[PDB]
């Protein structure tokens, strides 16, 4: 029943600091040290320190010393990590994991930090529908273009029991991120029965819809 | 540092087959005390990496038991026995013997599996998209293995290279397949211009090109 | 550098 709830993901501009939290519960907040790992996108884990919450002492990866500030508060069972002077070098998921006399036996799910100048874009959302057949299943998609930071996540509203869907992880294209996503359904059911995808873009707040048509 | 050099980067294997992981480190990892602190952490795709084994041959709470940890000093084995599809992901060892503490540079686990063809589909720009003055068209290529799979795109009959964008998903723990999107954005003048659009794939499962088309004149 | 985890102080 541990859990470690981190804080949302953040776009920020270089130069600037950025300070993430860490949210304990299902444990005495004071009993374990906490650790903080960056995973930069592609790459390995890195540790970057490790915080006592009994006493606030710590401990740094020298390659972040000056970088990363570690802290808690231990009335409200948080720890944060303050990254300053930020380069797009810092852009990575940065977890909280902690200890239990093995080194990270809970993790975060992990705080997103994307470094950049460009700001904040929604997406535009196009559908995909076959060309101008005699199949049994149809495959149709909608294209979720020139957004703003990652993320966006893509739903659909046909049938759980006979479609299927793919998600393509998102492609940087003129400073902004492209992706797609399919869903496979039963011809007999479209475009009799409505297909329509639902698009979320956190950053921005916006969920749009759009309507596959023939 | 404490360097922990994994081997091999990617690690192909059956269902049921054995998969054995190597982490040597750049020094002994027994701490004065006594203790090894070498860990073993599995990363599955877009999750947190989650601990599998400590010192160096301890299972965390419900591990089970087909997960396996030796070695010592310098050396060390992860064996994953009786592979299922869900073991796929990236695999770490780690050191906390030494500060810095420091990771290995991971291993890929791929479920290898039979052959199969992808289903390919195109699809035309919207009619949104054109009224912006843009036109994408796009290919998805679902549910194929393996995952080497090159894709030409022809205007017309000709090889279409520039504005060209590939994008694989990761292994689905599923069905142990890939997919993957293929998109070619022009402007609307450039699309309009011309009749046929071709996605074109080159693919184990296909002695001849796995082509998928559509011509604007057949609506 | 002192490993705080194993010594519990530095």
């Amino acid at each position: 029943e541990v859990q470690l709830q981190q804080s949302g993901p953040v776009l920020v501009k270089p130069g600037a600091s950025v300070k993430m939290s860490c949210k304990a519960s299902g444990y005495t907040f004071t009993d374990y040290y906490m650790n903080w790992v960056k995973q930069s996108h592609g790459k390995s884990l890195e540790w970057i320190g490790v915080i006592n919450p009994y006493n606030g002492d710590t401990s740094y990866n020298q390659k972040f010393k000056g970088k990363a500030t570690l802290t808690v508060d231990k009335s409200s069972s948080t720890a944060y990590m303050e990254l300053n002077s930020l380069t797009s070098e810092d852009s990575a998921v940065y977890y909280c994991a902690r200890y239990y006399g093995s080194w990270f036996a809970y993790w975060g799910q992990g705080t997103l930090i994307t470094v950049s100048t460009a700001k904040t874009t929604p997406p535009s959302v196009y559908p995909l529908a076959p060309g101008c057949a005699t199949g049994s299943s149809v495959t149709l998609g909608c294209l979720v273009k020139g957004y703003f930071p990652e993320s966006v996540t893509v739903t659909w509203n046909s049938g759980s029991l006979s479609s299927s869907v793919h998600t393509f992880p998102a492609l940087l294209q003129s400073g902004l991120y492209t992706m797609s996503s399919s869903v496979t359904v039963p011809s007999s059911t479209w475009p009799s029965q409505t297909v329509t995808c639902s698009v979320a873009h956190p950053a921005s707040s916006t969920t749009v819809d759009k309507k596959l048509e023939p | 540092d404490v360097l922990m050099t994994q081997t091999p980067l990617s690690l192909p294997v059956s269902l049921g087959d054995q998969a054995s992981i190597s982490c040597r480190s750049s020094q002994s990892i027994v701490h004065s005390n006594g203790n090894t602190y070498l860990e073993w952490y599995l990363q599955k795709p877009g999750q947190s990496p989650k601990l599998l084994i400590y010192k160096v041959s301890n299972r965390f709470s419900g591990v089970p038991d087909r997960f396996s940890g030796s070695g010592s000093g310098t050396d060390f084995t992860l064996k994953i026995s009786r592979v299922e599809a869900e073991d796929l992901g990236v695999y770490y060892c780690f050191q906390g013997s030494h500060v810095p503490y420091t990771f290995g540079g991971g291993t890929k686990l791929e479920i290898k599996r039979a052959d199969a063809a992808p289903t390919v589909s195109i699809f035309p720009p919207s009619s949104e998209q054109l009224t912006s003055g843009g036109a994408s068209v796009v290919c998805f290529l679902n549910n194929f293995y393996p995952k080497d799979i090159n894709v030409k795109w022809k205007i017309d009959g000709s090889e279409r290279q520039n504005g060209v964008l590939n994008s694989w998903t990761d292994q689905d723990s599923k069905d142990s397949t890939y997919s993957m999107s293929s998109t070619l954005t022009l402007t609307k003048d450039e699309y309009e211009r011309h009749n046929s659009y071709t996605c074109e794939a080159t693919h184990k499962t296909s002695t001849s090109p796995i082509v998928k088309s559509f011509n604007r004149n057949e609506c | 550098a002192c490993n705080l985890i194993v010594e519990g102080h530095c």
